[PDB]
């Protein structure tokens, strides 16, 4: 949404830009939310217990 | 002549202020007392400070952990047991440290239960891995040899030990006395071969110990310590029916052979959930008239349990009912990490044992005091190698008659001499450990953890940094102030992720008031939709969308806390319906009530970092950017039968959280559990228009999931249907929706031949077995290294035929029935199969019923195992320590990847096998199942799951969709 | 911040538990005519910088940019066997998106194309 | 080849000779003292001095 000004040129970091419904699936180019979706979590567990 | 005592049941976890409150001024002393503690103290630290010493002096002299040092112990007894000493010398000068670092390490420790496998040529610039590399590396080859020698003085002279219980007994041999009791090696028996095994040591031990006691009176005779977990394989609470059935008549004949030579016969104690049920257990076996007339019988009471002083009272009206004398050890405690870790995981109300060192130390000398005014009916034993704790009980006693004090060969041996040497009608017992090779990894990791301690006494002796007068320090002086009791370092269960939430609240089973009262509460305590109905449930919930979207993050997230509250508030109920809907074990079913609370809370707060508040972006002045996260709409959530009140709770609560609306389609063969869990989010303060239920078949969840007004799904269930689900979306001409979907696995474990088998087989028989096998994350399939593969296999095999299967309302089962009719034919058919293609080495009995019993197969390869298979069957391959890739190429080839287990001692392995697998939750030595909200964060990719994981952080996010506000603020 | 380091997560005493994020796999990354580079650089950046490798299809009017910014992208020490520029029509971008091989799709263009990429991607088993 | 020297002299003169040569035994910079303080790994006292520098500016000592 830009309010008072163009509505174009959106900037890396500044305005993470994407949309939803037909415009899209998120996340947004250019926002902290992205980079997740293009890797995969891994939860490692050790029992630590033996060392102490 | 007196009542026989009624059960023990002392409260479990008092507050330790109130502890602090009485002990604090009852540790006062004259000054007249003090100077002569402090006297005796001094000297007998001057002695110990003056020979070639202990592990203590090991680990300090090379600066070892105590991994470390116990692989340098196990490659050192196997390098003492080979027949000729020349042969040690070469290979320790030539093969030790120049290469072959984890083959070295491997072997040693297999050799502990397979002889035979211990008995190549080493390229140069071999990179040092392994914990003998990493040794290298740090201290170099030429030190190591040095520190391997040094830890063979220490096996050869300290421990007793042997192939099996002949062979240590006849080297421990002395027509004289033998100058040492014996602190025999077994614990834990997990099959009823081990529980034969280990009473046949103790009844050989009792012979040999019994041939060379001397010809004097007690307290002047050797004597034996056994443990109740060795001669019992379900040495537990839930089991205590079969235990006073089963181990009594054996703990009983052991005694009668040990009275029969006049023996000291001590019963250790053991972990605190088993102290109640070990008391029951001595009680029924004193009060035997074969006993009398024998003033040998024990036990040990540890003063780091809160509950030690009622323990002694407990055992005084044993002796005086039974009009017996006996002879009672007074130790501190060998278990205290282990107490902490359980209650934490267990959410206890608090810890049995004190949390501060000085405490304990504080509640030993007031437990010396009483035991001293209980003689001369009970015998003291003063177990403990601190010289202050010596000083301190000899000068209470006022005389040296009537008790004894008590060490370890390789401990205190200066502090005794020197004890002696200063009072001449002192006694003290020196006990030997004496045992079989096989038992020797779970005495040694106990053994070391305490002489590698920084407030071990013994450890703090030997560190000459420390000046005398600090290791004099009063107890009392530490605390100084009751409300100082507590370590202020160590939460409470239910702190343990404070301030970020509260943590549910657990039960603790071997507490027998606290297993009562959840046994009664809880004994105390669905037409379809058609497919217009499930429309319509769609349709209300995109109409309720709108206003909760807008209601602040703070309020869902007050009703999902609210609704955490009453879960908990209502847990009798809902472990009930666990029980009787879900066929679940007690243990399962209240484990997944506090992890339904669990998901409540994190999602809770993890909505208020996430929806709380706008993100302001950096930018150009004059304008401002805010990153917000909306709720997208109508999410369908559909859940399984083997969670149905946990993950279908989840699933819910998330979406909610992020502010979606949500229709739910719990599993067909749990909807009643659904609807009450519903009921009580609307009650916690969901809108009736925000959360409808829709019940049904896979008709109905298609229904649901084909409309073309939904936002999102999250799916959790087999993969086909995930897929059909996947191909109804995309289907569509509207906007690409998320998935959310976490399906199967076949999860492995690899277990190479560092671990310790006993633990290894606990950690198999849970993670493929507990629940019927029918969780996500149960293990399918385990590799094991040749070499330990047949006493691996016989040992899992042996721990699963003493598996309750029946009623899972019955305290005492362990495994309940699979969920329908149709679950128990697939397995079946597997299992038929199976027997057709691959050896089996379990097949247990099931009752008649709706029921699956343990199996066991051992596959050629792990390509025989193609399918998912929900149930209690395990499947093994045995593999050669080279062929590792093989393994992990096995496991990459189904393309699977939700749990691993991996069980090594070594470091470089495991990280091996961490980097080269994309599996989504690794477990390293311990069970592979039980997830913890927060914790674990569970969820699988490949063919088990899309992402983002359950209970962690980056679930929410998905549920949402991201919005940029962008203002021209240049005009003001 | 996000793949530097593991998150520690809070538990027991005795046990550690630690999130990381790893790659998923090869990433086929298909860009618009539009912004050629921009778009092109913002997908495949993020997808390497997530530890993916990349196979990536411009679109068919703008390839000489494509190559240029991954040959720039291969210089300033993406390795070669980490990304690769296939040129083409749509049905290169079909071959693409229908192997079996890989880890997922970053997509930009029109919605029809999105849709019939996501049917050939759900129809896999 | 190498040169080992004994200390040799009078007890007069042994006093302040003992101060300077303990100093340098005692001393936690010393490479003496480390090699034999186990704590320390072997590839710890082989970390090259420029190493340790790493820049010019850094090469008088900031305390
Ligand atoms: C012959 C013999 C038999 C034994 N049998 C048993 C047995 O059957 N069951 C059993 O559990 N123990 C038993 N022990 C005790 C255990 O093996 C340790 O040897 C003993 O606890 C050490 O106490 P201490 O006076 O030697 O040493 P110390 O250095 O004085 O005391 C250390 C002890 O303090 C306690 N402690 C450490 N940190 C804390 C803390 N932060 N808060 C509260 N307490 C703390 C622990 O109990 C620890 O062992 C036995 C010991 C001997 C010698
Ligand atoms: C046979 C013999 C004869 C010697 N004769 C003399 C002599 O005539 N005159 C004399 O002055 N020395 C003399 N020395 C040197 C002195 O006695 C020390 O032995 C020597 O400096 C130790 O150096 P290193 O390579 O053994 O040890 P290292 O542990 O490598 O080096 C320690 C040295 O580093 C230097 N140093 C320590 N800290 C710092 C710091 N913060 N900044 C800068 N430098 C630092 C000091 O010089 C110190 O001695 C002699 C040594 C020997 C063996």
């Amino acid at each position: 949404i830009y309010v008072n000004r163009n509505m174009i040129g959106a900037v890396v970091g500044v305005q993470p830009f994407g949309g939803n419904g037909l415009s899209g699936t998120g996340p947004k180019a250019g926002g902290p939310h992205y980079l997740a979706r293009f890797a995969t979590e891994q939860t490692v567990t050790i029992n630590t217990a033996a060392a102490g | 002549m007196p009542n026989i005592p009624p059960p023990f049941t002392a409260p479990y976890a008092p507050d330790d202020a109130e502890i602090a409150a009485r002990l604090l001024p009852a540790s006062h002393l004259s000054p007249p007392q003090e100077a002569r503690i402090h006297r005796t103290a001094t000297r007998l630290i001057e002695a110990i400070r003056k020979r070639l010493g202990g592990v203590e002096d090991m680990l300090r002299e090379f600066a070892l952990s105590t991994k470390e040092g116990l692989a340098l112990m196990v490659l050192a007894e196997a390098l003492l047991r080979v027949p000729d000493a020349r042969t040690a010398d070469q290979f320790i000068e030539d093969k030790l440290g120049e290469g072959d670092f984890i083959h070295h390490e491997t072997k040693s420790t297999a050799f502990l239960v397979n002889a035979s496998a211990w008995a190549r040529v080493i390229q140069p610039g071999e990179t040092p891995d392994g914990t003998i590399g990493r040794l290298v590396k740090r201290l170099g080859a030429p030190a190591v040899r040095t520190a391997t020698r040094q830890a063979m003085r220490l096996m050869g002279n300290h421990f007793v030990l042997g192939e099996t219980i002949e062979q240590a007994l006849e080297r421990g041999k002395p027509g004289q006395k033998t100058r040492y009791s014996f602190d025999m090696l077994g614990e834990g028996a997990r099959t009823a071969a081990d529980a034969r095994r280990y009473f046949d040591a103790y009844a050989s031990a009792i012979e040999t110990i019994g041939k060379a006691a001397g010809n004097h009176a007690l307290p002047d005779r050797p004597g034996i310590s056994v443990k109740l977990s060795a001669l019992h394989p379900r040495f537990e609470a839930i089991s205590r029916a079969r235990v006073m059935v089963e181990l009594v008549p054996q703990l009983l004949d052991l005694a009668q052979r040990a009275k029969a030579h006049d023996l000291n016969f001590t019963v250790d104690a053991e972990e605190a959930d088993r102290l109640e049920l070990s008391l029951d257990v001595i009680a029924a076996t004193l009060a035997d008239p074969s006993l009398k007339g024998w003033d040998g019988f024990g036990l040990a009471i540890q003063a780091y349990q809160k509950r030690a002083s009622a323990v002694i009272d407990y055992v005084d009206a044993l002796a005086r009912a039974h009009d017996r004398k006996l002879m009672v050890r007074l130790v501190k405690g060998a278990y205290w990490d282990t107490e902490i870790k359980r209650a934490q995981e267990r959410g206890l109300d608090g810890y049995p044992v004190f949390t501060r060192k000085a405490m304990t130390d504080l509640n030993y000398v007031a437990c010396a005091s009483k035991l001293l005014a209980l003689r001369p009916r009970i015998f003291p034993q003063f177990a403990t190698h601190n010289a202050l704790t010596v000083a301190t009980v000899l000068e209470m006693a006022e005389g040296s008659s009537g008790f004894e004090f008590q060490r370890l060969h390789g401990m205190g041996e200066a502090l005794y001499e020197q004890l002696a040497k200063d009072h001449a009608d002192i006694a003290y017992r020196t006990y030997a450990p004496v045992g079989s090779h096989r038992d020797l990894l779970a005495y040694l990791v106990r053994r070391l953890l305490e002489n590698g301690a920084n407030s071990s006494f013994v450890a703090q002796a030997a560190d000459y940094r420390v000046p005398v007068p600090a290791l004099l320090q009063r107890p009392a002086d530490a605390i100084v102030r009751p409300q100082a009791a507590a370590h202020p370092r160590i939460p409470l269960p239910c702190d343990l992720f404070a301030p970020e939430r509260r943590n549910s609240r657990g039960v603790e089973f071997g507490a027998r008031t606290a297993l009562d009262q959840l046994l009664t509460d809880v004994k105390a305590e669905i037409a379809d939709a058609t497919p217009d109905q499930a429309h319509a449930a769609v349709a209300a919930a995109r109409a309720g969308f709108a206003g909760w979207s807008r209601t602040p993050a703070g309020i869902r997230a007050a009703a999902l806390e609210q609704a955490a509250h009453l879960l908990e508030s209502r847990s009798a109920h809902f472990i009930a319906l666990l029980q009787r809907e879900g066929g679940k074990t007690l243990d399962d079913a209240l484990s997944e009530l506090r992890e339904a609370a669990d998901f409540c809370r994190y999602y809770a707060a993890q909505g208020r970092k996430l929806f709380g508040s706008e993100t302001a972006m950096p930018g150009p002045t004059g304008e401002s950017n805010a990153l917000t996260m909306r709720g997208r709409g109508v999410f369908v959530a559909i859940s399984p039968w083997n969670f149905p009140l946990a993950i279908f709770l989840g699933q819910v609560t998330a979406a909610l959280m992020a502010g979606n609306s949500v229709v739910a389609k719990p599993a067909e063969q749990t909807p009643r559990i659904a609807r009450e869990a519903v009921a009580l989010l609307h009650e916690a303060g969901i809108p009736k228009s925000a959360l409808y239920l829709v019940t049904g078949d896979g008709r109905i969840g298609a229904a649901l999931t084909a409309h073309p007004d939904i936002a999102g799904v999250v799916f959790t269930g087999s993969t086909e249907v995930a897929r059909s689900i996947n191909r109804a979306l995309a289907a569509k001409d509207g906007p690409i929706v998320p998935l959310i979907a976490e399906t199967g696995g076949i999860n492995a474990m690899i277990a190479d031949a560092t671990a310790l088998p006993e633990q290894v087989a606990d950690w198999v028989v849970t993670s493929a077995f507990r629940s019927a096998g029918q969780r996500c994350s149960a293990l399918r399939l385990l590799f094991v290294q040749e070499d330990v593969a047949d006493r691996m296999i016989e040992m899992v095999a042996g721990a699963a035929r003493e598996l309750k299967i029946g009623d899972p309302s019955d305290v005492a089962t362990h495994v309940g029935p699979v969920i329908d009719v149709e679950a128990k034919q697939r397995l079946d058919a597997h299992i038929a199969r199976m027997k057709t293609e691959a050896r089996l080495h379990f097949a247990g009995p099931a009752p008649e019923g709706c029921f699956v019993a343990p199996h066991i197969f051992e596959l050629t390869e792990a390509g025989q195992l193609t399918e998912e298979v929900f149930g209690p069957i395990l499947h093994v391959v045995r593999y050669r320590p080279e062929n590792l890739e093989r393994v992990l190429r096995a496991i990459e080839r189904t393309g699977y990847g939700l749990t691993l287990g991996v069980h090594s001692r070594i470091d470089d392995s495991i990280e091996a096998i961490i980097d080269r697998v994309q599996v989504g939750n690794i477990y390293v030595n311990r069970n592979m199942i039980g997830a913890v909200v927060g914790v674990q964060p569970f969820g699988g990719n490949g063919l088990s799951g899309t992402g983002p994981k359950a209970g962690g952080p980056h679930y929410l996010a998905r549920f949402a969709t991201e919005q940029t506000v962008t203002i021209n603020t240049a005009a003001a």
